[PDB]
């Protein structure tokens, strides 16, 4: 597309390195309830960021299949709009529970969202890099393209699982430290002679 | 989520008779002691540590997502020097491999010359270098690179010349639209390295200050290994 | 499918004493389809959509069909390519050129009465 | 009671001075008879979503 914008991919490619180190930054977190808190807080700034982005790009009227954004208003705006979508991405990949609570329930997020990404398709900008399959992987994943048979969301685990019914493993535990408790028995009495019954 | 039901408040529970007090703690937790320290005292300390330090999380990915960057891109001295010093790393692996590596250039240092009148920053280093080929090729057509390309963010144009030991030195020129690399008039001047001669923008003045450069070296370069020099 | 057709699938409950118009802001809830049965998105599963008249949010031919919509009222509009995402579609849900239906029903409306305020 | 001498309330505390039944709790408090009863097979139940 234009040259321009072809330095625009080094750019966004380059954005991507510091929104996935502080992804894996995220992670190092363990709390769930501080982590809700945070991510709310990234979906409430990135959100409502996007929908005075989206209007500013139709301010513009600049076909996204097309130069260039130049003028800085609005080429700070298609910063936004496709930066923070690929970011989104990889929080809904990353936790995909917590976007879906806090973010299906709003019509208008989801509709935002979905400008955005036709809005990045036209572009061609997830076309080539390492970074264009996370366009396909989100719309699938957010359901709004098809999930592929082989598309499975690695983070999306059911941590809940199935209550440990079957624990032949852990009573295997419970023996072998209930026989380390039986073994100290007998060597107390070894010691030397004690009185007799 | 397993069960629902959320009870309310017995705003008025005290009436009640013959029941024990199930609120020791409570009342207890903000007694001043004298010659001690209260107990509810200890507790709001810690929680300012910890409650503080996760705000600045917050902080951080405020900026990183309310920013914009490449409009803000005080960063591109970040991006020059930084690949600069990962040249002299370069070629400092290439070293030990081979003595010739070095031969153009043993020391390893990083030179920065900065020229307000003429709209210029020159930025030298004597890292693995670039060929003929390499600067048409690496350069010529972009593509991450942004390390050097940040430069064009505050500059309209940019001035390479490359000398590396497999060639003889090249400078590759562009100004975006176009970009022509021809046989360096000076020579191997370099012996090895790159130096980059910045055409700034009008808007790009401030970074042309002595001082400017030196604390943008201090915010994004401090760390690096290679002592970096800033004329003077 | 040349021009915006819009039809009343239900009638409002009362006379419609305020009908919409441009400025107004509306909550809706809409599904939208393909002409060949396909969901490109819907709301009945969500908070209603908000979305002030006039300000292009959604694509002229569904603001369109939301003038004089009433509160309780609901509407299908099938709209022409031109109306909708134009030549260029909306990818990867919507092909190019192409004729979608809204079924739409207006929850309720706020424009602010100037004595109220 | 003169019986129950053995039972120091200090005991029952972390080295603060603080009642907690978290991982920080005193010892003594986490293998307590009433503790255990309260507690049992409460850990894997979801109280709240949140």
């Amino acid at each position: 597309l234009d040259p321009s914008l072809e330095i625009y991919k080094k750019m966004f490619e380059v954005k991507r390195r510091e929104q996935l180190l502080a992804l894996k930054n995220l992670a190092q977190l363990n709390d769930i309830h501080q982590q809700y808190k945070i991510l709310d807080v990234m979906l409430k700034g990135l959100f409502k960021v996007l929908e005075d982005s989206r209007t500013v790009l139709t301010a513009a009227d600049v076909l996204p299949d097309g130069p260039f954004p130049q003028d800085e208003k609005l080429k700070d705006a298609f910063s936004h709009v496709v930066e923070n979508t690929a970011f989104f991405g990889d929080v809904v990949l990353r936790f995909p529970r917590i976007v879906h609570y806090y973010f299906d329930h709003n019509s208008n997020w989801n509709l935002l969202i979905r400008w955005g990404i036709s809005f990045c398709n036209q572009t061609g900008v997830f076309n080539q890099g390492p970074h264009s399959p996370i366009l396909s992987l989100m719309a699938q994943e957010l359901g709004i393209s098809e999930k592929d048979s082989n598309f499975q969301n690695p983070f999306k685990i059911d941590r809940t699982e199935f209550i440990p019914s079957t624990d032949p493993f852990q009573k295997a535990l419970r023996e072998e430290e209930k026989r380390r408790k039986k073994e100290e028995k007998r060597k107390e009495i070894r010691k030397g002679p004690r009185i007799s019954r | 989520v397993d069960v629902d039901g959320t009870v309310e408040e017995d705003l008025g529970k005290s009436r009640e008779g013959s029941r024990t007090d199930d609120e020791v703690v409570q009342r207890e937790e903000e007694a001043i002691q004298l010659d001690g320290l209260n107990a509810s005292q200890i507790r709001e300390l810690r929680e300012k540590s910890e409650k503080f330090a996760f705000q600045a999380e917050v902080n951080r990915m405020m900026k990183l997502i309310i920013n914009s960057l490449y409009k803000n891109k005080e960063i591109f001295l970040r991006e020059l020097i930084s690949n600069a010093s990962d040249a002299l790393d370069k070629i400092r692996l290439i070293s030990l491999t081979d003595e010739n590596a070095l031969s153009g250039n043993e020391e390893l240092t990083v030179k920065i010359k900065c020229d307000k009148e003429k709209n210029l920053l020159h930025v030298t280093d004597t890292g693995v270098g670039m060929t003929r080929e390499e600067l048409v090729k690496n350069l010529g057509t972009i593509a991450f690179g942004v390390g050097f390309y940040s430069a064009f963010l505050v500059a309209d144009k940019v001035i390479v010349t490359s000398k590396h030991n497999n060639d003889t030195q090249h400078i590759w020129e562009s100004d975006s639209n176009e970009f022509s690399v021809i046989a360096d008039p000076r020579g191997n001047t370099l012996g090895r390295g790159t130096t980059i001669t910045l055409v700034l923008k009008e808007e790009a003045s401030d970074y042309l200050e002595l001082d400017t450069i030196k604390n943008l070296v201090k915010k994004y370069s401090q760390f690096i290994n290679f002592p970096i020099y800033v004329w003077s | 499918v040349r021009t915006l057709q819009v039809e009343t699938l239900v009638e409002p409950p009362e006379p419609c004493a305020e009908p919409a118009a441009f400025g107004d802001t509306l909550h809706i809830h809409y599904t939208g389809s393909l002409v060949d049965g396909r969901i490109i998105d819907t709301s009945l599963t969500r908070d209603p959509l908000v979305i002030e008249l006039g300000q292009k949010q959604v694509i002229p031919g569904l603001e369109q069909s939301l003038l004089d919509m009433c509160v309780g009222e609901k509407r299908r509009a099938i709209i022409p390519s031109h109306l909708a995402y134009g030549k260029r579609g909306f990818p990867p849900s919507v092909p190019a050129d192409a004729v979608v239906q809204y079924d739409v029903e207006l929850i309720a409306l706020i424009r602010a009465n100037y004595w109220l305020k | 009671t003169d019986t129950g001498k053995h039972i120091k309330e200090n005991d029952y505390y972390t080295p603060t001075g603080e009642f907690r039944v978290d991982r920080e709790g005193s010892p003594v408090l986490l293998n307590c008879l009433m503790y255990k009863m309260c507690y049992y097979r409460f850990g894997q139940v979801y109280t709240e979503a949140k």
